[PDB]
């Protein structure tokens, strides 16, 4: 298991699969999340910013205390129970799987 | 098809469709051909000389018969091609009042109304009637006696006379008391009347010459609704006649029309009666049916026939809808009654049918038909199946053309009438003339109306388009009772015709002498013989009559001066130029003097015109009416009085709790009803004794018009014919053009004449017929809040105490307000009252508007109006107001010094338009600000806004705050309070009350009653006061105060008046800017594409989604769907703003490129599938949309549908397609205000 410890993640295209990690305390800030794989890793106290999530799948991942704000989830899975005591800010729900 | 199988003329006598029939009479008549149209009704092609003795012969009588017009001829209806067309014709006429669908309803009440068979003597026995039948002979030799409902037989002697008889009894008036019998029709297709309208102007200003011909399809249907009637058994007494007055000269000499007629016609004429008249009709009604059921459940025996007596039993209860109870103890119950005397009755009226058939025909019986139109309707290209003579796809169809003689000339051809254009007259004299009858004035007599408004009252614990399709859903179908097999009776069938009552034969050549000159003089001395000699216009009557060439004209001097010159070659063009010129000239003018209330165009030449008043002076008319108001107008002042009202008595039950609060709550109620009723007293005595005359006057200046035309032209021809031939030949001119033009200057006139008189007769009912009432019925509230006091203490307490008095202070000392919305149907007399309370209550206390490029006051009382730096106004509408949050933000109005007391405000009203953005910052949470003020030193009242709610304080010196606050969530899915335009306005009765009311709905109220005094400020803020945020900003827009407390009908209207298209925020929508679109039917699914060209298309996808933020707000997402831009196609308005029935282009941006919307409109189906094609695309394919609804057209003009979606499968796609819903949509911008981020 990877612990993940004060992160800051600037204009990164993600498209592979990360799995087995946790967060911490990242801030997440103009990321993008585009047809990939969640597997086991867990986010909590995160700070995202004006990230964008399309056409990924998730598996026992679990967001907590995080910060999102201004950000899309267009054609996802990541459906309401996956968030747990988290903040919107300007964000969206597009059409979700 | 009603009508299957078409007979021709010529087939076999079978005896069950086609054959020989003997009709009864009083005397011998030989086998008669008729052809069996469906169940019950038969059809006769042969002229009536049989049912009626005393007319056997077809010659004009010497005496003319009383009517408007008549034609007469012996020789109609002799040949055999004759008698197939008149088939053809008739039962062309009867499938298409089949193919509508109330039409439909009709004809089965029809069917189903068979005659009751109480003919027996002995009570217990069931016998048909010997007179209600048709006895069929066969070929072989022998007769069958079969029952029937209608007969269809060519005119009588008079061609035109179309009309209903029946069989009468000895003793039993079978039309009158519920039995009903076999009605017969006299009518012709293949004649049609010619009437005159002057009321198209407003939808066809385009419109020429009138003498529309009345569809036959509605003449049937009033004999049909006569029939109808007459089966049921509630014809209403002949006898009874609306009376009128013929003393005067001025009186129209006399008609008859009885109440059946008044029934019939329904609509507007059907107002011509009081409820009172009505009630008596019902009551009288319900009691024969009461008795009619009785007899049948006494009846235990048959003879005769050979069916079960349950059987016809069955058919009976079904045809009176009466109810059994399992007994054989039948009853009718009072709503199943109700319900089919409505269906009867205010149902089954012409105008209804006229409303469903779309084409033209008089509002009024008073409009007088005016040629005989000999017509021809087997053709299909003349006379359409479905949409009658307005074919689709034609020029015809456009402007209700078809109907309209001068254009559909090869249909109609006019018949010489054989009534004298003169025959029956009156004689006035002063030199002496002569008038027809039918053009004088309606003077209804006082005797035909009744009230019951002395009768005092007792209350017990307990007294008290859309809708035809809910009767017709209700409708039952399929039960039409079998043919019935019966004894044959005698070979001749005995009887007389029902007795009509005698009618007098009117006065002829009546003199009357007078010591005025009558506007019939003046309507005379325009008339011309058009003779060889020269004609010259003047001003004076007294030789315009006496001399036959000289021709009255109320024009101005340098006119007639111009008129009268004779002119060379050269100068004709000049001369007609300048004669056109002037005549719009004197047509156009309208007074300016608007102080006068609501007459704001006074028209100042119908005084010399038709010497109204008794003046020849266009400023002394303009005076006279200033003066004396709408009265001068009428002939003869109606008199009005409203006795005294009777009083309420309340029973008592000692000692009762809820009762008595049930006795308060019904006496409120028939305090309501009683102020309903004396409303619609005062509105039918107005619309009988007021508008009547209003209308021939409205005529009378139409037809001065023509005639002053009619000169103009033919003096200029006569001018014309002066030349030789070189100077015709090289010099052109023709007078359609003329005739064209000035036909359309005399139609902009007619306008402003039209509205004039409009606003006459409404000015008239407000003035001087209201207050009439309304102080007697004031008079009963104080009497009937006296009473509810004495009950309220009665000085004692066992009773149910300050909530019950707070009640009836409340609404026994305020008015109920008057709207003939719920008193009449004629369209522009709805418009006129409305608009007038509103716009002039305009004028207040602060109109703030910006105009001119400047904010001002059109109330002139605003002393000052401060303009800050950092206000913002919107370019595409200057009347919009920005404010934002900073302090030149501001806008200061000094409020007039007069208008400022310490204890005012006792009665006032504020009212004004909102946007508001959306809020994002989280410390505007219980941040209340301030937005208007008018309070000073801890007294006045502000306007705040805060999270989500408007708040309305009111606050005294004393320190009693008042607070109204109306508030919404900001969590929804669609919001109508966010962003958008939003109406809010304020009642406060110091008295008794403050009332909110948000875009003209209720809200709240709470009691002002405690507050004290209430100093006024000097001045009004308009600023931002208090708010936490750095970027607030709001939109206010047509702020405006009242001196008065106002009523939920003077601010619901208020908002429609200070309501060009709009789009979701409620501003302007606007040509070339893209906008997102939303179907009001399906709110949470978006637009998508697929695969755009021909094969492409547009269908309806999601969710929406939703973007929200934590504990501030959350809503589903907007910027969804390809957006949508509209540019001009034939719009000549430079703006990009869009109006009401533009017709434009749309596109739509797929992949940030423009496509055209179009599609095939050949594809089977009423859906069309629309599409989306490069701009490139071929033109065939319509693409044109009229514009909150949308329309498509083809290139052509027709109307490919109204543009919406199906539900295409499972993909809801989109069409175009000719649903209570599914036509709404609505644009959306993108805006700032809102803050979703699109990507
Ligand atoms: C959520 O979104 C809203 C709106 O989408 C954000 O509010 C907006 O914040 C910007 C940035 O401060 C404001 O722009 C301002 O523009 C003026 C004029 O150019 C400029 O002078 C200012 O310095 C400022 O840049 C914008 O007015 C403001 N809109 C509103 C309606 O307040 C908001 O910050 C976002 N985040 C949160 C947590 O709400
Ligand atoms: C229980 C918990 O983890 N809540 C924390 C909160 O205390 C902290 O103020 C915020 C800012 O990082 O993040 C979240
Ligand atoms: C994701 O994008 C990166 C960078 O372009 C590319 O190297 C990689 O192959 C992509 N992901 C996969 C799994 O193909």
């Amino acid at each position: 298991m990877k612990v993940f410890f004060g992160e800051h993640v600037y204009g990164a295209t993600i498209n592979f699969t990360m799995e087995n990690q946790i967060h911490q305390h990242g801030k997440l800030v103009n990321d993008k999340f585009t047809r990939m794989y969640f597997k086991h890793v867990l986010f909590e106290d995160t700070f995202f910013d004006e990230c964008y999530f399309e056409d990924v799948t998730s598996t026992d991942t679990y967001f907590k205390n995080c910060t999102i704000e201004s950000t899309i989830f267009y054609n996802t899975d990541l459906y309401e129970h996956k968030f747990i005591n988290c903040r919107f800010i300007n964000s969206t729900f597009l059409e979700q799987k | 098809p009603f009508v299957n199988k078409q007979f021709n003329y010529k087939d076999p006598v079978n005896g069950v469709d086609i054959a020989y029939i003997k009709i009864p009479n009083a005397g011998q008549m030989q086998p008669v051909k008729a052809f069996k149209i469906h169940n019950k009704i038969w059809v006769i092609p042969e002229r009536d000389t049989f049912t009626n003795p005393e007319e056997g012969d077809l010659n004009p009588p010497p005496e003319a018969k009383q009517v408007p017009v008549s034609y007469y001829d012996s020789t109609y209806l002799s040949t055999d091609n004759e008698k197939d067309n008149y088939l053809k014709g008739v039962t062309k006429l009867f499938e298409r009042i089949y193919s509508t669908d109330l039409g439909r309803m009709l004809l089965t009440s029809i069917v189903r109304g068979i005659p009751f068979w109480g003919g027996s003597t002995i009570d217990t026995e069931l016998k048909v009637i010997d007179t209600n039948c048709i006895n069929v002979i066969q070929p072989d030799g022998s007769y069958r006696s079969e029952e029937l409902n209608l007969v269809i037989i060519g005119p009588s002697a008079d061609i035109i006379q179309f009309e209903c008889k029946s069989f009468g009894h000895e003793v039993l008036n079978l039309t009158r008391n519920g039995y009903g019998s076999t009605q017969y029709i006299r009518f012709s297709p293949d004649f049609t009347f010619g009437f005159e309208e002057s009321l198209e102007v407003d939808t066809n200003p385009l419109l020429g010459a009138g003498k529309f011909a009345t569809d036959p399809a509605v003449t049937l249907a009033h004999q049909l609704i006569h029939a109808g009637h007459r089966l049921y058994g509630i014809a209403i007494n002949p006898n009874r006649v609306f009376k009128v007055n013929t003393n005067a000269y001025y009186e129209m000499s006399g008609l008859e029309v009885s109440f059946e007629e008044l029934r019939t016609f329904g609509g507007h004429d059907a107002k011509f009666i009081d409820s009172l008249q009505e009630n008596e009709f019902r009551l009288y009604y319900y009691n024969k049916f009461k008795d009619i059921a009785s007899t049948l459940n006494k009846a235990k025996s048959i003879v005769g026939t050979t069916a079960s007596l349950q059987y016809m039993k069955n058919v009976f209860k079904e045809k009176y809808l009466l109810s059994e109870d399992t007994s054989g103890k039948f009853s009718v119950d009072k709503l199943k009654f109700d319900k089919l005397y409505k269906m009867l009755t205010e149902i089954y009226t012409e105008d209804n049918f006229v409303k469903f058939f779309k084409v033209l025909n008089a509002k009024t019986f008073l409009n007088f038909d005016k040629a005989v139109f000999k017509i021809n309707i087997v053709p299909k290209v003349n006379y359409t199946i479905y949409d009658g003579f307005n074919l689709r796809n034609t020029n015809l169809a456009a402007n209700f053309n078809g109907q309209n003689t001068e254009i559909n000339n090869m249909n109609f051809t006019k018949l010489k009438n054989f009534t004298g254009l003169f025959e029956f007259y009156k004689l006035l004299c002063v030199l002496c003339i002569k008038v027809n009858n039918w053009d004088l004035f309606f003077s209804p007599s006082e005797d035909n109306f009744t009230n019951d408004l002395n009768k005092g009252e007792e209350i017990t614990s307990d007294t008290n388009l859309d809708l035809i399709q809910q009767y017709y859903l209700t409708f039952n179908f399929d039960n039409e009772p079998e043919n019935i097999s019966i004894e044959n009776l005698s070979s001749d069938i005995i009887g007389q015709l029902e007795l009509m009552p005698n009618i007098e034969r009117f006065p002829n050549g009546k003199k009357y002498e007078l010591d005025k000159y009558t506007m019939f003089h003046y309507l005379r001395a325009q008339e011309f013989e058009h003779g060889k000699s020269r004609i010259a216009l003047t001003n004076s009557v007294n030789e315009a009559l006496l001399n036959p060439s000289r021709v009255y004209t109320f024009f101005s001097s340098d006119y007639v001066k111009k008129v009268n010159k004779a002119t060379e070659a050269a100068m004709f063009l000049g001369w007609v130029e300048q004669l056109v010129y002037d005549f719009t000239d004197e047509t156009s003018e309208v007074s300016t003097t608007d102080k006068i209330a609501d007459i704001t165009i006074i028209i100042p030449y119908i005084g010399p015109a038709l010497n109204i008043g008794n003046m020849l002076y266009k400023d002394d008319f303009v005076g006279a009416l200033i003066f004396s108001g709408a009265v001068i107008l009428l002939e003869f002042i109606p008199e009005i009085a409203i006795p005294v009202l009777g009083t309420f008595a309340l029973v008592s039950y000692i000692a009762n709790k809820v009762l008595t609060v049930q006795t308060i709550d019904n006496a409120l109620s028939k305090r309501n009803e009683k102020w309903d009723e004396v409303y619609k007293y005062i509105v039918t005595n107005w619309l009988a004794k007021v508008n009547t005359q209003i209308d021939l006057i409205r005529k009378k200046m139409k037809e001065a018009l023509e005639n002053q035309a009619e000169a103009t032209k033919a003096i200029i021809n006569y001018q014309y014919n002066q030349y030789t031939e070189e100077e015709k030949n090289n010099i052109n001119f023709n007078i359609d053009d003329l005739s064209s033009k000035l036909n359309e200057s005399i139609n902009k006139a007619m306008i402003n004449i039209n509205k004039f008189l409009n606003q006459c007769s409404v000015s008239y009912l407000m003035n001087s017929m209201i207050p009439y009432g309304v102080k007697r019925l004031e008079d009963f509230d104080a009497s009937l809040k006296d009473a509810l006091l004495k009950y309220i203490y009665d000085n004692r307490g066992t009773l149910i105490v300050d909530r019950l008095k707070d009640k009836v202070n409340n609404t026994l000392s305020t008015d109920i307000p008057f709207q003939l919305s719920k008193y009449v149907d004629n369209q522009r007399l709805l418009s006129t009252f409305t608009e007038y309370i509103k716009n002039i209550i305009n004028t207040s206390i602060l109109n703030l508007r910006y105009e001119s490029n400047h904010l001002i006051d059109l109330s002139r009382y605003a002393s000052k109006i401060n303009i800050g730096s950092k206000v913002n106004f919107d370019p595409i509408d200057k009347n919009q107001i920005q404010l934002f949050n900073l302090e030149s933000s501001k806008i200061e109005v000094i409020l007039k010094n007069a208008i400022v007391y310490n204890s005012m405000y006792e009665n006032f009203s504020t009212s004004f338009w909102i946007r508001i953005p959306k809020y994002f910052n989280s410390i505007s949470l219980n941040n209340e600000y301030t937005i208007i003020n008018c309070m000073e030193n801890n007294s006045g009242w502000k306007v705040s806004l805060n999270y989500g709610e408007i708040i309305w304080t009111l606050q005294d010196t004393q320190e009693i705050k008042q607070r109204v606050v109306f508030k919404y969530s900001q969590m929804i899915n669609i919001s109508d309070y966010i962003n958008r335009w939003i109406f809010v306005t304020i009642t406060n009765n110091r008295l008794n009350n403050s009332k909110i009311y948000i875009n003209g709905r209720l809200i709240d109220q709470k009691p002002i009653s405690n507050l004290g005094n209430i100093h006024a400020s000097n001045n009004i803020m308009f600023k931002l006061d208090g708010c936490r945020d750095t970027h607030r900003y709001i939109w206010i827009k047509y702020f405006n105060l009242f001196d008065k407390e106002l009523n939920e009908k003077e601010i619901k209207d208020l908002y429609d008046n200070q309501s060009i298209l709009k789009d979701f925020w409620g501003d302007y929508l606007q040509y070339d800017k893209p906008y997102y679109m939303l179907n009001l039917y399906d709110p949470n699914k978006y637009v998508d594409v697929n695969n755009v060209g021909i094969r492409g298309y547009m269908y309806l996808k999601g969710p929406r989604g939703s973007v929200m933020t934590t504990n501030i707000y959350l809503n589903s997402s907007l910027y969804r769907g390809a957006k949508f831009i509209i540019k001009k196609y034939a719009s000549g308005n430079k703006d990009n703003i869009v109006r009401n029935n533009d017709r434009v282009y749309i596109n739509v941006v797929v992949k940030n490129k423009e496509y055209r919307l179009a599609t095939n409109a050949s594809q089977a189906g009423v859906e069309k599938i629309l599409s989306a094609l490069e701009i490139p695309d071929v033109g065939n394919l319509s693409q044109v949309v009229v514009m909150c609804k949308m329309n498509l057209q083809d290139n052509n003009g027709n109307d490919i549908g109204f543009i919406g979606f199906h539900q295409f499968n499972n993909i809801a796609k989109l069409v175009a397609s000719n649903r209570t819903l599914g036509c709404s949509w609505e644009f959306i911008p993108v805006d700032d205000g809102w803050g979703e981020r699109p990507l």
